[PDB]
């Protein structure tokens, strides 16, 4: 039960509750999507109906969101409305009612329409494929529920009670005073929580480099690859996805994106392209794998990563990997590869 | 389909008398309103034929 | 047209009461017994009027397994009217068998109607 | 092409082939599932997956040999195929495994194996084969309390109550010398079968086997397994027909080539020279059907089958099909008959012609069990050519004109009509 | 142009023409499926329906056939009526008309439905895989057309002008006079077609060792591997599919199917493991893989295997493979393995 | 009512002869001027009457273009309809315009309608 | 819906008189059939109340 918050002079504040109990802690396959679904249904003692009434004459809004790491619920409203927000989110954890027509008629068409349309991207099902054939346990689990194990009412209400512990959350605000906040959740129905245990393991996790993997898809086409990267790294490809991507490279032209996620643990490098005729993506992926192969100077871009780490960094509760000084070279090695579209006219990982 | 649904005015018989359902358990009291529609023709027509001569 | 709400407020205050359910409660078996939808082997739940928006909920809520005992002692009890007969008395519904099993999901659609009803018509004070 | 058969005790018969590269020898009983009661029901089904049996099977394996078995509603066949130069080696298997010793296989740890199996196949085939059980529920509402309607392969609550006793009892009443009919077929010549035959002397046993009371008959009727969850509707229906050896065998076979069958999503189906394909292609009414003319010992049953997707005009597709049978009471044409003349010769000759000699030693030993010889393919394709219309005008009055019918059903069957509608089309208030 | 025959003293005969124009040969993904489809459809001189209701009156049917290496086109018939199925097939080849609402209203809703069942199968899509990670461009070509590629009318014409020319066929016929079929291919349009070049190769195909594909799937789960055979193995690999399958090994209750497909380059073995649950399948699997490694002696099923191979061949052309006295031994080498269904509860290839 | 290969047995008759096309063809020309379907827009195939199943084939048989372009001229013709004007003159349809574009279609539909009641309606002899 | 479609006697009217579509390019020759339904009005209100004094 770890509590901070900042403030200022602003009408406006932000309460979070961050639970450990993302994809990568799932039982089955999409059990933590439709816990995600679940949050602000029917309380034990107050109907989904009645909270949005109610918060909507005091001016809040409600949200839940689900990654690979985190399940995160939120709340934006009035500054001098915080006890209210506080109650009405430890209420959440703590007695929601589970009940059997809720899952029918709210829940499952909420979280087949989720599954419709990430299904239409072929970028989102390159980058799908690429964490399943890296990883192939943990961080590989699929992020939605499809149906292909079916989740009972029973497997949903056994991966609450196995997440939403005292060991496994940290509550944080912004435009917030810290020592009012304090107060509030030491006066809730968090602290009447179980105990319970971390889930967060420390060691690093496994990862297989040189694997490949082919999927039929009407519509445009994607080649990608993927790089798995250690904790001592995480700033040399914090560089090369910035510069890769700006003015600074002649290459920028011909990527559609690139990016590195993080986790405190490792990290995943990606890379994308993507045109709708398939002879202008083979002849663009092979151009990038041999010029990265040759090495690239990273050097004149650490200025700007400088910047661009800053921006992305005031919503996010900083992993400070900033030691871009040391940054020099990079040279490319192993790496896992997937295409998706028209697969017969496409390279294969040994033609590259 | 068969001419009895697809013409426009023997569709509107076909749905009253020929192919309505019916709940199968109901008695002999559900045979009044039927015989309300003949007693109306009785009335009518031995009327008009009484009107020929009346004054 | 009288809810199910009314009914139970009515009816938990006559049983709690000692006095009241030493007379009511004789008279009430003896109703029952003279009514004869047992003997057609029904449940009282099976006699509910359904074309309304209320009871449209709880048909849909009610589990699959019950719902298809449902639809045979309802097609049974037709067949047996149009040969004017009777089950066979090994056939009838017992009392410990007549249980209100649509009763509570019945009282958990009123309850949020009615809630839904006062917000949407209400007042606020500064 | 020729069929042979010779009588020295027991009944030898083989159909000869030499440009065939393998061979088939086997038995055949002439009592099927119409021989057993309600409580037995399944004792035939068992028999055959004792000799199918793993250790049944490895010995016939190491040697070279095949097994094949099959159940009718007459009759039962146990067939081993080999290579043409061991045929010796496959009747000495039907002697020593089959004839002699039974209680090697009838041990009470391979009993209860194969008793399990049977009943996983049964549960499979009631839940998930959906035209083929429709089929055997309008056999047994059709014939009902009568020996023509007990299932071949038996019911889950009557195979259940089966122990060891059971088998031998229906094997002492029924695998009999004179219930038996030793056959031959593909590459062996006949007199090469009846000298190793009486090489040896092989008899099963003296004396004859039981004599049914009830005669089969047909019974106006209906059945109706409604299932809301199950995406089609499947309907089968029937009168009554011809039995084997009826005059009137090869005109019941033709009058069913009229109407066919059909593949609403096969192109060249849809351009058949049928009648009724013209309503049914208008509105979709249907997505298949098919023409039958089944013949037994004592009855038969004549009519069709279909699966449906447009479950709202399932009345439209009943309604139009037999105002079509009409026709063959009044107004049958003369091109219509040729047609049939055609397509029944060839589909004759793809039943009797395949290059198999299992599916030829199961034909062959069925019909000299009941005719005591065999009809050939020339003299019965000279029946065929010599039908006229006014064959099919008599025949059709007699079997088809106002007479009772059964129907049988399941799945989304909301909208098929009960039975006196259904009824009252099987004739014309014009004629 | 080949001609052969065999007699008989039998009412029915049939026809069949063999043309190298399978899915191996196909210039886009599914011409050839499409070209099969558009067999007995309009001719320049004779309608669909004109065709189907004059054979039917002779008694006769047509049917069109496609497989990896061949289309075939047959004719089964009342004996004495041969000229004019003779001259049928050849208006086939010669003639088509190709007419675009024929295309619309017929051809490509006809497509659509044999795609549409084979796709609820999942021992079929495991054994698409199964060609396509060990060949990868000629023998694993889709076999059916889903639109991934789009194929205009142009495209089928241009491959009926490459296929269907004199020396990329072979006629053949079952209970037939042989001096009087040569008599009537040679007067019909069979001899008007261009020569052109035969599409066969000799060389053997290039195939690849140890791949992996997963597909997940609604349904019954299914684990699959597939062995490439050299010309100079099709006789040990074919001892071991019999025996496999049969009561002489304690393995055929876990194994669903087993069978060796031939060419003549070359052939593929495969094997298939199938149950709706998928920890069955994952026990069956392991145990099939470490008993076939440490090896089996085949010699007690070599003449079992000769009855189911005489069997076999009296619908085929019979390429002989019939040496199987010199067959002792199998030992398990390098695979390919594909997953099909649950695959988040079945093995990995480096697990096995 | 009367068919277009009728139509078309007549007219072709009429135009091989060198003295039946001296005559009639004038004739003709002037009866289209005087209809006045080309001051709204319109070609020929535009006024055909399409509520026939023949119609109905030859319409779906249309390639797209061809489709597109015949739907705005039928709908800029109610408008000036409408209106009482007729198109300026620039918007007229030239006579090297007015094609038979439908036409092929509908002799098309017209011969597999006719091969098909002829099978349908036939003898045998043997 | 609105009530006008939902109602059974007032669909009726709102598919005939309110609702149905018409071309946009009909004259006035398409108005003699409305003419005709009140001259049937006309007809017949006179008619009754003269045939109050009539014999
Ligand atoms: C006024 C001029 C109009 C003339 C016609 C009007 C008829 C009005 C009669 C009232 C009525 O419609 O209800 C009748 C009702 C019986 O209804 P239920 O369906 O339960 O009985 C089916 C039966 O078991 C099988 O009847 P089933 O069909 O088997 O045989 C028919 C029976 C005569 O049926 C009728 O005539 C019906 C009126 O034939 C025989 O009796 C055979 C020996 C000749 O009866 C009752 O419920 C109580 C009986 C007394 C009702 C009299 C009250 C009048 C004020
Ligand atoms: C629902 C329809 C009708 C009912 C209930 C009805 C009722 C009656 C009654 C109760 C009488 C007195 C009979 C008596 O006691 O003598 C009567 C007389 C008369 N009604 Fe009707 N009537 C109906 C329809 C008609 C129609 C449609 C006409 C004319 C076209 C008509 C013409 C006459 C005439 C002429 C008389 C006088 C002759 C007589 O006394 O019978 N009625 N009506
Ligand atoms: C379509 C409806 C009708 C038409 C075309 C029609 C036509 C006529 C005509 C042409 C006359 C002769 C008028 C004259 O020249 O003086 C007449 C007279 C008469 N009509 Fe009608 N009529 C119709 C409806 C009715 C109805 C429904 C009634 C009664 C309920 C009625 C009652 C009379 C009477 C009482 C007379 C005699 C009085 C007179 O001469 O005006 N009419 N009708
Ligand atoms: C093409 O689309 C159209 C369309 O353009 C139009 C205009 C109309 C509308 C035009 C019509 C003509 C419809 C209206 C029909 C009529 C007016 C016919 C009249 C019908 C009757 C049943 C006549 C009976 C009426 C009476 C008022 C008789 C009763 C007399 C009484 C009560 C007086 C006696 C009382 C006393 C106290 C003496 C359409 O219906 C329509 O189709 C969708
Ligand atoms: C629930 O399922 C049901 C159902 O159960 C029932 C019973 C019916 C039964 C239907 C009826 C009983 C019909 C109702 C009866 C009528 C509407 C009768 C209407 C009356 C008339 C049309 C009277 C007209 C009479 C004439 C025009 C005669 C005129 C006299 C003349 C012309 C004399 C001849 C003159 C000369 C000079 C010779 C259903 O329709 C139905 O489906 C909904
Ligand atoms: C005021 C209350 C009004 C209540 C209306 C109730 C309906 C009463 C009708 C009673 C049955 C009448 C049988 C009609 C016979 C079939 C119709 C027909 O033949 O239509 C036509 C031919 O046209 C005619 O000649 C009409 C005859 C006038 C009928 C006047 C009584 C049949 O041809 P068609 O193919 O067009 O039919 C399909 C129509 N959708
Ligand atoms: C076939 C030709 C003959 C048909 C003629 C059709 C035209 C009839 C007259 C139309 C005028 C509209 C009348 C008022 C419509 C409102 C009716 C209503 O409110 O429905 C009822 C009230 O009940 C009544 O009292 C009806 C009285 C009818 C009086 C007519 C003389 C309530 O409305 P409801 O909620 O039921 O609407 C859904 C209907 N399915």
């Amino acid at each position: 039960l770890t509590v901070s918050a900042r403030d200022a002079p602003t009408k406006i504040s932000t309460l979070a509750v961050k639970v450990h109990g993302g994809s990568r802690y799932a039982t089955k396959d999409g059990v933590a999507h439709l816990l995600n679904r679940f949050n602000f249904q029917n309380t034990n003692t107050r109907s989904a109906l009645k909270l949005v009434r109610e918060s909507e004459l005091l001016g809040g809004t409600f949200k839940s969101t689900l990654d690979r790491e985190y399940i995160t619920l939120k709340a934006t409203f009035l500054k001098d409305d915080l006890p209210y927000y506080v109650n009405a989110l430890a209420d959440v954890l703590y007695k929601t009612a589970f009940k059997p027509h809720e899952l029918t008629e709210s829940v499952l068409p909420a979280a087949r329409y989720d599954y419709a349309v990430a299904e239409q991207c072929p970028v989102k099902s390159a980058e799908d494929q690429l964490y399943a054939i890296t990883f192939r346990k943990g961080l590989g689990n699929p992020l939605l529920y499809d149906g292909v194990e079916r989740v009972s009412l029973q497997d949903i209400k056994d991966f609450a009670d196995k997440v939403y512990t005292k060991e496994n959350l940290e509550v944080s605000g912004e435009n917030v005073v810290e020592a009012d906040l304090k107060r509030f959740v030491d006066e809730s129905l968090l602290s009447t929580l179980p105990a319970g245990k971390s889930l967060v393991s420390k060691s690093e996790p496994k990862f297989f480099l040189g694997e490949e993997n082919r999927v039929r898809f009407i519509g445009d086409s994607v080649a990608a690859i993927g790089i798995p990267v250690n904790k001592a790294s995480l700033a040399q490809y914090e560089v090369l996805a910035n510069y890769l991507t700006s003015a600074l490279s002649e290459l920028s032209g011909l990527i559609s994106s690139a990016k590195l996620d993080k986790f405190t643990d490792g990290g995943l490098f990606t890379l994308f392209v993507r045109d709708q005729d398939s002879a202008v993506v083979s002849s663009n992926i092979k151009k990038i794998v041999a010029d990265l192969k040759k090495g690239k100077d990273l050097s004149p871009a650490i200025n700007y990563t400088k910047l661009k780490n800053a921006v992305q960094n005031e919503s996010v509760s900083s992993p400070i990997e900033l030691n871009f000084d040391a940054v020099k070279d990079f040279k490319l090695g192993k790496f896992n590869y997937v295409a998706v579209g028209d697969v017969s006219n496409l390279p294969y990982l040994d033609e590259l | 389909m068969a001419f009895r649904k697809s013409n426009v005015y023997l569709s509107l018989v076909n749905s009253y008398i020929i192919d309505s359902p019916q709940p199968s358990s109901i008695n002999y009291w559900w045979n009044m309103g039927s015989l309300l529609g003949l007693c109306l023709v009785i009335q009518i027509v031995t009327g008009i034929f009484m009107a020929m001569h009346y004054s | 047209p009288q809810s199910f709400t009314s009914i139970a407020r009515i009816g938990d205050y006559i049983l709690k009461s000692p006095v009241l359910s030493k007379l009511c409660v004789p008279v009430a078996n003896q109703f029952i017994n003279l009514a004869g939808y047992k003997k057609l082997g029904l449940k009282f739940d099976d006699l509910i009027a359904e074309e309304n928006p209320i009871m449209q909920t709880a048909l849909r809520r009610l589990p699959e397994d019950e719902s298809y005992a449902r639809a045979y002692r309802i097609i049974r009890a037709h067949q047996t009217e149009l040969t004017h007969h009777l089950l066979p008395r090994n056939e009838w519904i017992k009392a410990q068998e007549d249980v209100p099993y649509l009763l509570p999901y019945i009282l958990e659609a009123e309850a949020a109607a009615k809630e839904k009803d006062e917000l949407d018509n209400i007042e606020v004070s500064k | 092409a020729e069929v042979t058969q010779l009588s020295n005790g027991i009944v030898v018969a083989t159909e000869h082939n030499p440009s065939a590269h393998t061979a088939s020898v086997g038995v055949v009983f002439g009592s099927g599932a119409a021989n057993e009661n309600p409580y037995n029901n399944g004792v035939s089904n068992l028999w055959k997956n004792i000799f199918l049996s793993k250790e049944n099977s490895a010995v016939a394996a190491k040697e070279g040999l095949a097994l094949s078995s099959n159940i009718s509603r007459d009759f039962q066949s146990y067939i081993v195929s080999s290579l043409p130069g061991s045929t010796d080696k496959s009747l000495d298997f039907l002697n020593q495994s089959f004839i002699q010793q039974k209680a090697n296989l009838l041990s009470s740890s391979n009993f209860e194996a194969t008793k399990k199996s049977v009943l996983k196949q049964v549960q499979d085939f009631e839940e998930n084969d959906h035209p083929n059980r429709v089929l055997e529920h309008l056999h047994s509402t059709a014939f009902q309390n009568t020996p023509l309607s007990l299932p071949t392969r038996g019911t889950l609550e009557s195979l259940e109550n089966l122990v060891v006793a059971d088998l031998e009892s229906f094997a002492n009443n029924h695998f009999l010398n004179s219930n038996a009919v030793v056959v031959g077929t593909g590459n062996i010549k006949h007199e090469d079968l009846v000298n190793s035959i009486e090489s040896k002397n092989l008899s099963l046993q003296t004396g004859t086997k039981p004599v049914l009371k009830k005669k089969a008959a047909f019974l106006g009727s209906e059945v109706r397994l409604r299932d809301d969850t199950l995406p089609k509707a499947w309907i089968s229906l029937a009168v009554e027909g011809e039995p084997v050896n009826s005059p009137n065998y090869f005109v019941a076979k033709l009058a069913a080539q009229i109407f066919g069958s059909y593949n609403a999503f096969e192109p060249a189906s849809r351009l058949q020279g049928i009648k009724l394909l013209d309503n049914i292609q208008e509105y979709q009414l249907c997505d298949n059907f098919n023409h039958f003319s089944l013949s037994y010992k004592d009855s038969g049953l004549w009519g069709f089958s279909t699966a449906t997707r447009n479950v709202t005009m399932i009345d439209d597709l009943i309604h139009f099909t037999l105002k079509q049978w009409n026709r063959l009471t009044i107004s049958v044409t003369d091109t219509e008959v040729e047609r049939a003349k055609s397509l029944l010769k060839l589909q004759l000759g793809q039943l009797y012609e395949s290059g198999n000699p299992v599916n030829d030693a199961n034909l062959l030993g069925a019909e000299v069990l009941i005719k005591g010889s065999k009809l050939s393919l020339g003299e019965a394709f000279k029946k065929i050519d010599a039908i006229t219309v006014k064959d099919v005008k008599a025949w059709a009055g007699k079997r088809l004109w106002d007479q009772d019918i059964a129907i049988a059903g399941t799945g989304q069957i909301e909208g098929l009509l009960d039975y006196m509608r259904i009824r009252s089309d099987m004739s014309m208030m014009r004629w």
